[PDB]
């Protein structure tokens, strides 16, 4: 569905998961930062788009980034 | 190097990124990564904050130009 | 007091008091010079 | 005599305009003794209204068929009081009210939170600042020839 | 200025405020709204209770005098309420704008011997001339202290500069007192003493 | 020294070794240095012409007043036809003059060494204008006399200069609004003054 997608600008601070409430997003190692550590999205088919993850990106403009997409009833959040 | 790569502690710098909110911006040193394996070593601390109330960001070398003051 | 002082010069309390000093110079001003349209001085 | 517009001291539906204001304001005095607040009061409104008519009279003003003064803005030297004269009575005190704040703003600069000043204006520098736009048309005028006035980029 | 933690106070068993130490000539500790809490706003305070003292004195003997040597000292004066509607020999805008450079220079001079401690002593004309005054608001030269009172032990100079200010708060009291009985009252304050005098109880503030 | 009113220290950017300085700049214009020395260029131009007002103001009205000479009112003194020239012709005609006198002035203000090196033709005269000085030109055509010879080392004479120039400035702003409100002569107003001070002033006028 959507299409989340984390730069090479994270400095690894585990907001970007730890505010998103659909499991979309897991944080990896990575040698381009202090913290060793950078955020991946695997389960973007479980992404409604809320930007809760870059509303907590603490960068230039953003590393994560979320792009509205195909949205289908998991994307839209509904429980019928 | 061992020695440092990237401007002084404090040196005053500007940004050449142009997706950032500080582009053309001064800036203030605070800090670079002298790991040689770091992309954006350049932790640079602005005078005004960004849109996300952030006064901090981390810039490249190539990122990041110093002024002649 | 200092801050009394300071309270005064926030920018609420000193916009109305700068604003109500100019209210009344206005206000005396088209009292004493009402129903103004043409500046005649050296017209 | 321009743009077909009658002056108002020698037009004849301004003197009916003058003429049906006093009327309206008598008919609202023949309710009240002649000695008493509300009398007086609209008995000086009344010479204050007549004396209005009498000034946009005298001083050249053009009242069109309608009755009511037309101003002239395109730089007639007969009607400068209309906008140029006032309107570099105004230029004079908007650039004041910017210079002042441009160069209080430019005073707290060097600040260590500026923001602060900006909320609790410090009343002794900007009064020492507000009478030096007094002079913003040479000074501005000198900061844009030494290079103060626009910043530059970097 | 030595303090005086024990002084006697304007209020007593209250405990005076920590800016009035007891070192300014007659500092009683009466600030409850904290006027002076700061060290300028007090150093400008004095001078502003000094001069005010001070032409309220004058404002007192130019009102009562006349007003004295006129009901039973008996001489002609108009009064002290309508005394600006009286005519002289000049129009009442001119000399009050003459009133006004000539004031305005001395309260000149002494704005800069308050900004600036020691500024304005030399006569600008005549460099030999001087004011030997130390302290701000006593300026201790010729034509101010001519007969060398205003000088000595800071004690003695304490207790005459408190007394100075102490006639000057009630000269300041009765000058208001007069405007609030000539307003209130139709006549003079004299003639209020002496209606006063006539019956004290019948005689107040209260008419009804 | 003795700046302007006790109390307040001299801006930084001014002090001493000026024409007749005493320290009055409250409104910050002489704190840019190429802004000060164009002013003081300025104030030095408008003193000498203002103390050439004053006194063709004052000697024609002395000549007026008493009846030496029938000279008309500064007030009333440019509609004078004259038989020889015509106003029109005289606008022109100081335009261009003092236009090379002017500008010549300028580009010595600029450029110091100007106006006398090469191709600075003015009949020949290409070292009167050597200038010397900013705001004090010298040479034969413009101090025949020569007082100060020397220019750093004459602070008496060009404070004096100054101070009678400040001086007469300000009895022109006299002479504009003292004969707009009153619509006489300033020897006129003063002898009004000097019979009745009491009673005829600017407050005076009703
Ligand atoms: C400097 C300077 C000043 C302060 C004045 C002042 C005046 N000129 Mg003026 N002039 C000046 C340079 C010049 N004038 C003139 C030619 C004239 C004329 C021909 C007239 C004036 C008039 C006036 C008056 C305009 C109101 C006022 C007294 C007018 C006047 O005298 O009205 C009272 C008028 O008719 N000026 C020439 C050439 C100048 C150079
Ligand atoms: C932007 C549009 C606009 C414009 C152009 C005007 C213009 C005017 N209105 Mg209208 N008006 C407007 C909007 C507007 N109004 C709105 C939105 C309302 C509803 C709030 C009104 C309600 C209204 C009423 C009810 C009245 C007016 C009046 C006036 C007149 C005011 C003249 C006056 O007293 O100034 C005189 C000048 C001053 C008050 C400024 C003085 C400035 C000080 C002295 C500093 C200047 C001196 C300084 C030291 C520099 C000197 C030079 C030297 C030292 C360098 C003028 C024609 C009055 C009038 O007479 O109508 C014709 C009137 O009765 N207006
Ligand atoms: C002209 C007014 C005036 C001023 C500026 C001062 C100033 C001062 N006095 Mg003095 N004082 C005055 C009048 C004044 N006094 C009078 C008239 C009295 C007798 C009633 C006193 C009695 C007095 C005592 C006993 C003591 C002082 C002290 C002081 C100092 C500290 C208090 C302070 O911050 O005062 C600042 C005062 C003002 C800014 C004036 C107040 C203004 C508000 C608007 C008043 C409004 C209410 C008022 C009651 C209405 C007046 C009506 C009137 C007709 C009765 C300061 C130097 C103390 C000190 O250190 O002594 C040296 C001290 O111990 N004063
Ligand atoms: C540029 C013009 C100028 C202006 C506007 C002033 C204005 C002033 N001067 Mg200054 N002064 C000037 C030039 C000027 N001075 C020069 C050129 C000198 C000679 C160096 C002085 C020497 C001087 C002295 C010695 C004193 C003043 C004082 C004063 C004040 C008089 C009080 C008042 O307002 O009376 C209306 C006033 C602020 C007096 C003052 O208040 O002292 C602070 C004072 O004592 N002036
Ligand atoms: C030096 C101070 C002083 C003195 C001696 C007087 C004296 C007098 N006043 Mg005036 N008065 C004063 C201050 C003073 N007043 C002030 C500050 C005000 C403004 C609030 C007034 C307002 C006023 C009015 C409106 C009237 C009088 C009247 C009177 C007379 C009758 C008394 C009366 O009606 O009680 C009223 C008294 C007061 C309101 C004063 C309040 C108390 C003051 C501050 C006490 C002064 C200090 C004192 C010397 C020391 C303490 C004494 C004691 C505790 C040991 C009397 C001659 C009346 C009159 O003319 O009748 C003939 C009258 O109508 N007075
Ligand atoms: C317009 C004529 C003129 C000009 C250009 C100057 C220019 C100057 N004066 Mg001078 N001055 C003048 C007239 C003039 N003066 C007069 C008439 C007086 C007597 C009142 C003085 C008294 C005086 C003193 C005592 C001092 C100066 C000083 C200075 C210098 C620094 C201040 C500055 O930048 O102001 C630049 C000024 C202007 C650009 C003119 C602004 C005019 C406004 C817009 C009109 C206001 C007029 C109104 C009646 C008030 C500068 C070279 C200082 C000095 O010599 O030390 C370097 C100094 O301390 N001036
Ligand atoms: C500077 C200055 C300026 C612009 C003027 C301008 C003028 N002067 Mg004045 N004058 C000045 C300084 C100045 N004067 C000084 C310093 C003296 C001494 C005189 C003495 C003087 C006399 C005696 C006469 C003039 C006259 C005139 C007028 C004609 C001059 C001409 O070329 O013919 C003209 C209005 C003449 C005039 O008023 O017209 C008849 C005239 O008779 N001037
Ligand atoms: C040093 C310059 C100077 C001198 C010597 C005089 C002298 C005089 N003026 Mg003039 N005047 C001047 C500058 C000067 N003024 C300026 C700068 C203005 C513009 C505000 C005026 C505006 C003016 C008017 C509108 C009138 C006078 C009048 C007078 C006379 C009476 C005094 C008076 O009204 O006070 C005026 C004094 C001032 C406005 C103060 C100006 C600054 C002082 C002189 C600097 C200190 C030295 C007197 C002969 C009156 C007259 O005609 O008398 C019969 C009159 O009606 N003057
Ligand atoms: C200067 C003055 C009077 C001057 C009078 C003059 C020149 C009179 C001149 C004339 O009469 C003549 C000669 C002749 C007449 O023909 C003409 C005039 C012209 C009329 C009065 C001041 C009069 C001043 C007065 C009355 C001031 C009262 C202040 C009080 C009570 C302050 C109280 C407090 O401030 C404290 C002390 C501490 C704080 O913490 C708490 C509070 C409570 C706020
Ligand atoms: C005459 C007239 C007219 C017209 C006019 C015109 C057309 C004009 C134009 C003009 C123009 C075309 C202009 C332009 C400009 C530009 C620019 C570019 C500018 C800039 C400026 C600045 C920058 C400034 C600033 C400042 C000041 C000085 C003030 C305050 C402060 C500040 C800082 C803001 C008419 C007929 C209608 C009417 C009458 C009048
Ligand atoms: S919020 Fe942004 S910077 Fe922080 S860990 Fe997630 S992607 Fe990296
Ligand atoms: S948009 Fe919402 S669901 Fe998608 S990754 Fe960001 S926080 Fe998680």
């Amino acid at each position: 569905s959507h299409s989340v997608k984390i730069y090479d600008t994270c400095i690894g601070c585990t907001q970007c998961v730890r505010a998103c409430p659909t499991d979309v997003l897991e944080m990896i190692p990575w040698d381009g930062c202090k913290a060793k550590q950078i955020a991946s999205a695997p389960r973007t088919e479980d992404c409604v788009g809320c930007k809760r993850c870059e509303s907590a990106c603490p960068t230039d403009f953003l590393s994560v980034r979320v792009y509205l997409w195909h949205e289908t009833t998991r994307s839209m959040g509904l429980a019928y | 190097k061992p020695p440092p790569i990237g401007p002084k502690r404090g040196s005053k710098v500007k940004i050449l990124r142009r997706e950032s909110y500080w582009f053309k911006n001064v800036g203030s040193v605070v800090a670079v990564d002298q790991d040689p394996k770091t992309r954006y070593p350049v932790v640079v601390r602005f005078a005004k904050v960004n849109y996300a109330n952030i006064s901090t960001n981390n810039y490249a070398l190539d990122e990041v130009e110093e002024v002649a003051a | 007091m200092r801050d009394l002082k300071t309270y005064l010069s926030v920018a609420p309390v000193l916009s109305t008091l700068w604003f109500g000093s100019l209210a009344g110079l206005l206000i005396e001003i088209n009292r004493l010079f009402p129903d103004a349209l043409t500046f005649p001085f050296f017209s | 005599d321009i743009s077909g517009l009658t002056p108002c001291k020698d037009s004849k539906q301004f003197a009916k305009r003058e003429k049906q204001q006093i009327k309206k304001l008598e008919s609202s005095l023949k309710l009240y003794a002649p000695e008493s607040a509300p009398a007086l009061a609209l008995n000086a409104q009344i010479e204050k209204t007549k004396r209005r008519f009498d000034n946009y009279g005298k001083y050249g003003l053009l009242c069109g068929s309608d009755g009511l003064p037309h101003l002239i803005v395109n730089g007639d030297q007969r009607h400068w009081g209309e906008f140029i004269t006032p309107g570099i009575l105004f230029l004079y005190i908007a650039g004041w009210i910017g210079w002042v704040g441009r160069s209080y703003l430019i005073a707290i600069s060097g600040e260590k939170k500026p923001a602060m000043k900006e909320i609790i204006i410090d009343v002794p520098l900007a009064s020492r600042i507000i009478f030096r736009g007094f002079i913003w048309p040479v000074a501005a005028y000198r900061e844009f020839l030494n290079g103060d006035l626009i910043a530059k980029d970097v | 200025v030595a303090a005086d933690p024990d002084r006697p106070i304007w209020f007593p068993g209250s405990t005076p405020p920590e800016w009035l130490d007891g070192s300014l000539p007659g500092d009683f500790g009466f600030d409850p709204l904290g006027l002076s809490s700061d060290p300028d706003s007090l150093k400008w305070n004095v001078q502003a209770e000094i001069v005010h003292c001070r032409w309220a004195m004058l404002g007192a003997a130019g009102i009562f005098i006349p007003e004295f040597l006129t009901k039973i000292g008996i001489l002609n004066t108009p009064s002290w309420y309508t005394a600006g509607e009286q005519e002289y020999f000049t129009d009442k805008t001119t000399l009050f704008v003459v009133e006004l450079i000539l004031i305005g220079w001395a309260e000149g001079r002494r704005w800069a011997d308050i900004i600036k401690p020691g500024s304005v002593n030399t006569d600008p004309v005549f460099p030999n001339n001087k004011l030997t005054g130390t302290d701000v608001g006593y300026p201790g030269g010729l034509w101010f202290d001519p007969l060398g009172w205003g000088s000595g032990s800071p004690a003695k100079l304490k207790e005459l500069r408190t007394k100075e200010i102490k006639n000057g708060r009630l000269a300041m009291l009765a000058v208001m007192g007069a405007w609030f009985q000539h307003i209130y009252t139709g006549t003079g304050p004299i003639d209020n003493l002496f209606a006063h005098l006539a019956d004290p109880g019948h005689a107040t503030i209260f008419a009804a | 020294r003795a700046t302007w009113l006790p109390g307040l220290n001299p801006p930084p950017y001014l002090d001493g070794n000026l024409a007749g300085d005493y320290g009055f700049d409250p409104l910050g214009l002489g704190e840019d240095p190429e802004s000060l020395k164009w002013y003081v260029q300025a104030e030095l131009v408008h003193s000498r012409f203002a103390m050439l007002g004053v006194a063709g103001i004052l000697f024609t009205d002395l000549l007026r007043t008493t009846g030496i000479r029938n000279l008309p009112v500064w007030y009333e003194a440019g509609a004078v036809k004259f038989d020889f020239a015509s106003t029109k012709t005289l606008i022109v005609v100081q335009f261009l003059l003092m236009g090379f006198a002017e500008t010549k002035r300028y580009m010595d203000f600029v450029s110091p060494g100007s106006q006398a090196k090469e191709g600075s033709f003015f009949f020949g005269l290409e070292a009167a204008l050597e200038g010397l000085e900013p705001g004090y030109p010298g040479g034969p055509l413009l101090n025949p006399l020569g007082l100060a010879k020397d220019v750093q080392n004459a602070h008496d004479w060009k404070l004096k200069e100054i101070k009678n120039g400040r001086l007469a400035m300000m009895a022109m702003l006299g002479f504009f609004v003292q004969a707009s409100v009153t619509h006489t002569g300033p020897i006129d107003n003063l002898v009004e003054h000097l019979s009745n001070p009491w009673h005829k002033t600017i407050i005076q006028t009703l």
